[PDB]
């Protein structure tokens, strides 16, 4: 199935920042169109996103570069081969990139168009993208509905309050089906604003469709959960378990952690895990994302020693989706878990080798969002063609959210028990 | 007949949302 | 184009709630699909949308009776019919619904399929929605891309505030193209996010992807816009004006109009217009929306009398989308503006003869989203294959909204000269 056209431009993402739009056209007028989510555009362990730095433009952040990587290079790089080779599609394009870390064309250029022919080639197949992917995997036929981790109460840097862990999600694990789940996680973050409302605090989203509020301390972001929980007439624990992401490096002073929200007791690596401890028996928080600083790795050694049998330890930072870290990770024995971020890699044939990777250790790969999204859905049918087991893709709130929801909803129901919801058990120590 | 059939709009929700649309003539 | 099957599903919209989705099928494997965005189920001047009333389900807000009437008597009914006749489609559905508001089907339901339906026609005549609704306008390849009013600060039953105001929108009117007017849009957004932080004031966002900071009066809502604009790069007047929608009846008691953002003064309807009057004088405000109570029709004649010849003056709940009412005001010289909420209609045909209406009598159509949105971009092709000639789709964040501006891109990427940027001369009185 022959490329005939490729288009790239620039749309805006759900924070109002500009980013890469691609869509693959192939003989018999086939079409696959997706975008690029916000990403770094600088940073060392990472691909790299291309932005303009024209101060006249978007702040600085114009993607007309990455575009016109696009519409040029990339295209005339790729017209006339076959969409259905998506190894060799991919390969194309970062072999002409000729960076390590995508820096050349920007990995927005490059996943862009690695994703709308990934779409594009699904289409001449006359099946889905998410069946498309699992046939790409070598896995044909293997799907589940992801278990999600919903943002529901944010704080350190992603809020204005005495809250130090920068989220707390629920995950609906209690449900039997995805469509279940979602009712759930919408029920339970309408009666958090009801429960906020009575409190006189501010019911107002962020970035990612949670709440924000004036909480004077972790114990009372908990205990605001707890209680929407059990006013939507769930039990925590059965019905709906807790995560969280503490974005530890945040705390990181001189080798110690210090946690303002909480007397500012400054922890050592191993006193911080016995504390994220101390709040797993208390509350069913059963993962932890982030839960110490990411060169932290002999403090990592010993979290993973001390709660990673019972508790779900998710590298974000601690990883960024680069393969070389989650190898040397696995023989550490470091985390038991990936946050999947199709950007910081870049194409669909990396992040399917970067899932395959954990999946092969034990680890659980959970298909991740990012800050900056758009109404795009690729990573629904990502999560549900690689059986992931797990999403992390926003509150109940947002469209940049909630597209994805209603993308597992649609998919859902295509495939019924051929897709199933497996519950807490996805969960990594559950 | 559509040069690009789906069985159901999830298949490509923007093709089904008219975010992307076919270009004609088709190239063959 | 033979319709062959119609799927009908309950989605999540942007603020979490349910609502409906519908696909339609055309023989030869054509596929529309489109949603409602969130509607009133109550009232007496509008069409309704059905919710179901289930406490167990979605705090009462599942659309399960809804979604079965788009999947049994709907689909039953239009199976075999042409999907090109746009006008005879909504007839048998509005015809079956037999009540003069959709309250047996459910606004959202019809609404759903109307618009499904014509996305699946437009594929079956290979060319996008916006150039078949052209065509089912009666006005084949007369385009424009829309001057949009975007949501910037929210005041009244909006916030906690000390403004009156339910909204204040920029227009980017010096822009050249809408690609222009939405990157001038992003930048005056960071710009005012930078502000706000500058102050210490909340940037959390609304349902409408706007900020509602706790500002102490109307004039310091208008001055961090001003000060957002200057920050920008832009000049007030010359590049931006405003629009503000004042939802009056907010406000209104015992036949006056009291604003607790000018110290709790009170005012007469002839008072309150030689209000706004002189806030006209001092900013460019030059679109204002509901600036009296919708019973206020002697105080809306006046105000129209000493407005009218230089200032858009919009009527959203004061005509509810209702050409009866509609037709009324433009006999007694009631406003010059209407809000097009095609949900509150609840079809594509009587969508158009509501903007024809209003096109006849020389007001201008606003083609408006609601707060409850989806990630459906349907409202940006009607705004272009209508040349309405203005949009008020929301803030520059929330693909919710955002989804809206990337539709309007793409469009006008597709179209170029056939689809002009009239900026300013769009507005009534400009
Ligand atoms: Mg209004």
């Amino acid at each position: 199935s022959k490329i005939v056209k490729i288009i790239g431009r620039e749309i805006i993402d759900s924070r109002g920042n500009p980013t890469v739009e691609a869509e693959v056209h192939l003989e018999g007028g086939f079409v696959g169109m997706a975008a690029a989510p916000s990403g770094a555009s600088t940073g060392s362990r990472e691909a790299l996103e291309l932005r303009d730095g024209d101060k006249s433009r978007f702040l600085g952040k114009g993607v007309t570069k990455a575009v016109a990587a696009v519409n040029g290079p990339i295209a005339q790089a790729l017209i006339g081969k076959d969409a259905k080779d998506q190894a060799g599609i991919d390969k194309i394009m970062i072999d002409l990139d000729g960076t390590e870390n995508k820096s050349k064309f920007g990995a927005n250029a490059i996943l862009a168009v690695s994703l709308a022919n990934a779409k594009a080639a699904a289409a001449a197949k006359g099946m889905p993208l998410y069946e498309h992917i699992a046939e790409l995997n070598g896995t044909p036929g293997k799907y589940s509905m992801p278990v999600p981790m919903m943002n529901i109460i944010n704080g350190g840097e992603h809020a204005d309050n005495n809250v130090d862990i920068q989220e707390f999600m629920i995950q609906p694990v209690g449900a039997k089906t995805v469509k279940e789940a979602i009712r759930m996680g919408s029920e339970v973050f309408h009666h958090l604003a009801k429960v906020l409302k009575a409190k006189g605090m501010n019911t107002a989203v962020g970035d990612e469709g949670g709440y924000a509020p004036n909480l004077g301390s972790n114990a009372e972001a908990l205990a605001v959960i707890a209680e929407a929980v059990k006013a939507a007439g769930y039990e925590l624990g059965k019905d709906i378990t807790l995560a969280m992401d503490c974005a530890a490096s945040e705390f990181y002073k001189d080798g110690k952690y210090v946690l303002a929200g909480e007397g500012n007791k400054a922890f050592t690596s191993e006193e911080f895990t016995h504390f994220l401890e101390e709040l797993t028996k208390q509350y069913p928080i059963v993962s932890i994302e982030d839960g110490l600083d990411e060169s932290d790795w002999d403090g990592f050694a010993y979290q993973t020693k001390v709660l990673g049998d019972k508790i779900q330890l998710v590298g974000d930072d601690l990883f960024v989706t680069n393969t070389k870290i989650l190898k040397e990770g696995i023989e550490k024995g470091i985390a038991n878990s990936i946050l999947i971020k199709f950007n910081q890699i870049g194409s669909l044939t990396e992040t399917l080798a970067a899932i395959k990777m954990a999946k092969d250790a034990g680890y659980t790969a959970v298909i991740s969002h990012r800050s900056g999204e758009t109404e795009d859905a690729t990573i629904a049918d990502l999560a549900v063609g690689t059986a992931a087991g797990q999403i992390k893709t926003g509150s109940m709130s947002r469209s940049d959210r909630v597209a994805k929801y209603n993308q597992l909803i649609r998919i859902e129901e295509a495939l019924g028990e051929k897709a199933p919801y497996n519950g807490r058990k996805e969960i990594k120590g559950q | 007949q559509s040069p690009m059939p789906l069985t159901v709009a999830a298949a490509s929700p923007e093709l089904a949302s008219g975010k992307v649309w076919i270009r004609y003539p088709i190239v063959r």
